[PDB]
């Protein structure tokens, strides 16, 4: 069949996929923008090409038929979309595949259907999964006091503010039509039940065109700040192994439904024994790491082996659903720019200092961030993936917090500061963080101020 | 008053010593804290390198507590850029 | 057939897989055993029957061994050193 | 019998062009396949580098295959030691 592969994206998702590829003895193809010429995704793959020229960064990464004319001239069968960028793209799945090309990914109604919301919650209600309460639509005020009347308060007002009571739905239902008309300009307002401290979770699946569809567990990626993802863990050890089978189940429900095919992420939220759908990734995640790592299941290879057509169990080799394994515990942080002590504004600059720590449950998903690499404002600011592995949930902290502490990484401020305080937390450690964890939890933002000795002594040396 | 004032000005809590430094020398010693937060304990550092700094090839071992030491090799200097500045290579403790 | 020829009363530098395809990390347990626990009751190891296997693991030293020089190790400066990842790789590095 | 002959000093089988390039200029192709040893594919560089190499700060790019290149950054140049060497600090590829 497939022969070679084109990677339309870049850093550590790049390299990962690259990795998968050659395992599976594919030539490698990887696309880069001029600002990004110093990546290491670029000389990480078999060969690699110029894109978007003269336009900016991100929109090269964006630039559909300039990728598909370096796919072809560059000879390539296929193309992984990775994450983000245009990999939830419609247009771009339809493009590649109409130029006779392999797009890793679920089909084009998968896309289509997933990336806008109301054809989702659609699709999730013929799938007899519970979503989250909405009006059908926007709402008259006798008719957001009839949503709150059932299903119940508190309620959330969408043009977005909380009314836990029948004053508050009026003051926030009256002070929305004003906040709007002068904000956008458009005023139809929806209402949504709201779920007050949940924990996210979501569920890992695959599916192939011969109707296979298992699942890989779940993932807790409660752990947010602003609603931004900073820590996974797998599996959601928070819950009880029959409540997780369910929410697990109940994606496997919705994906048999819709015939998914390739790797998607079902998020749900959570609270006190219910759940409620409200999203697809169509695609594969960031945090995938962590799923693999309890599972044993690479799912990067299987995306790839899925759409050369091949089936999940015969030929792949999983097991059926039952016989998934659930090897302990398994937890990532992203280490980026971002300055903890600067709002979390990603710092930019040369990087003087890394090293890349290692042995027994550490797993490491390097992005761009090497001696001598210049930070650039253009792109996002990961610089490693980091997992950790043990039986023991503890010992995975354990782990992380050595890994995180081993790191000597100078040159540009990072997030480590704010890690280490996340995972030294109890509510953390226990399993049972919810999204509003981290903004209600003022300790986490104290952090000690760091002596970096050689560093500034190197400084007075140079200067005198 | 002023240890409260202080401690806002260097962030974190002041000893009285360092109090009464301040009440002695204000000036001065906010100053101290500056090349303190710049530069760090240039107490450390022999005389000659504390103020000639090194010399291209030289080796130096800075002792910071009981057990942990700076190994300081100087490898080149580099010429100015157009903005004035030059890259000094270093390796301090084989990196 | 099997034939006993040694016993080696450490640690050894193979360590590494055998942790990885049973889930245990062996020099904590080490550690843990010199300070009297036990194996079951606090370090916290299932009995003999339920101790995991989860499939398999290789280890190769990256050496100096020359192999077009006969085997002699070779010396000198390292230019370049970057080290892979990602899943399914355990790295315990040297220098 | 030459092209055994010449198999043995240059370490490989040689196409039936080198075989005769070798009968036509023998110490030249022989000089040739040291520079090629010691330097590669020069053939590859523009020419106002293969014949000045490079300025301090100064970024190439090599083609060496078709989607393969060679990034060129010099940053340093340095002084030489007592050897009279000299240690010139690039970035290749981002190394």
């Amino acid at each position: 069949h497939m022969k070679k592969l084109l990677v339309a994206n870049r850093g550590e998702i790049a390299v990962r996929v690259f990795r998968a590829c050659n395992e599976l003895g594919l030539s490698t193809v990887a696309v880069y923008a001029r600002e990004d010429e110093y990546s290491v995704h670029r000389f990480k793959a078999d060969e690699s090409y110029l894109i978007g020229q003269g336009k900016k960064p991100i929109d090269a990464y964006l630039d559909i038929d300039d990728i598909i004319r370096v796919a072809l001239e560059s000879g390539a069968d296929a193309i992984h979309p990775g994450y983000g960028l245009l990999s939830e793209n419609l247009e771009f799945a339809t493009k590649v595949r109409a130029a006779g090309l392999v797009f890793v990914g679920p089909e084009l109604h998968h896309l289509d259907i997933f990336g806008d919301k109301i054809k989702a919650k659609a699709a999730a209600d013929e799938a007899k999964v519970p979503g989250i309460p909405g009006t059908n639509g926007a709402v008259d005020i006798d008719g957001a006091l009839e949503f709150a009347k059932t299903y119940g308060y508190p309620v959330m007002i969408k043009a977005m503010r909380v009314a836990r009571n029948d004053a508050e739905m009026h003051d926030g239902y009256a002070r929305a039509k004003s906040e709007a008309i002068g904000a956008f300009g458009s005023g139809e307002i929806y209402v949504e039940k709201y779920i007050e401290n949940p924990k996210h979770i979501e569920v890992q699946i695959l599916g192939d065109r011969h109707g296979n569809i298992i699942h890989l567990h779940e993932r807790d990626c409660s752990v947010q700040r602003r609603n931004q993802k900073v820590i996974e863990i797998a599996p959601a050890v928070g819950l009880s192994p029959d409540f997780r089978n369910e929410i697990c189940e109940a994606a496997v429900k919705l994906c048999k439904n819709v015939g998914y095919v390739n790797a998607g992420t079902v998020e749900f939220l959570v609270k006190d024994d219910k759940f409620y759908f409200i999203e697809v990734n169509p695609r594969v995640q960031v945090e995938h790491t962590i799923t693999e790592l309890i599972t044993g299941v690479d799912i990067v290879q299987a995306q790839i082996l899925i759409a050369q057509g091949k089936d999940l169990h015969r030929e792949i080799g999983l097991p059926a659903q039952s016989e998934i394994p659930l090897l302990g515990s398994a937890i990532q942080c992203r280490i980026t720019t971002e300055d903890p002590q600067n709002g979390f504004l990603p710092d930019t600059g040369k990087i003087d200092t890394y090293r890349s720590p290692g042995g027994f449950g550490i797993r490491l998903d390097v992005g761009n961030a090497y001696a001598g690499y210049e930070v650039t404002p253009y792109f996002d600011s990961l610089l490693v993936k980091v997992c950790t592995f043990a039986n023991e949930f503890s010992d995975s902290v354990r782990k992380m917090d050595r890994v995180l502490h081993e790191f000597r990484i100078r040159g540009v401020k990072t997030n480590i500061p704010f890690l280490i305080n996340v995972i030294a937390n109890e509510n953390f450690t226990s399993g049972q963080a919810t999204t509003t964890f981290i903004d209600n939890t003022p300790s986490l933002f104290n952090f000690p101020r760091l002596r970096d000795r050689g560093t500034k002594t190197l400084h007075y040396l140079s200067m005198i | 008053t002023v240890k409260a004032d202080l401690e806002q000005k260097i962030g974190y809590e002041p000893g009285d010593h360092e109090v009464i430094s301040y009440i002695m020398y204000p000036q001065v010693f906010l100053d101290y804290q500056k090349m303190q937060r710049e530069f760090g304990a240039v107490t450390l550092l022999d005389t000659p390198t504390f103020l000639h700094g090194m010399r291209l090839n030289e080796k130096i071992e800075v002792q910071i507590e009981k057990g942990k030491t700076l190994s300081i090799r100087l490898d080149e200097i580099g010429e100015p850029d157009l903005a004035g500045n030059r890259v000094l290579f270093f390796n301090l403790n084989g990196q």
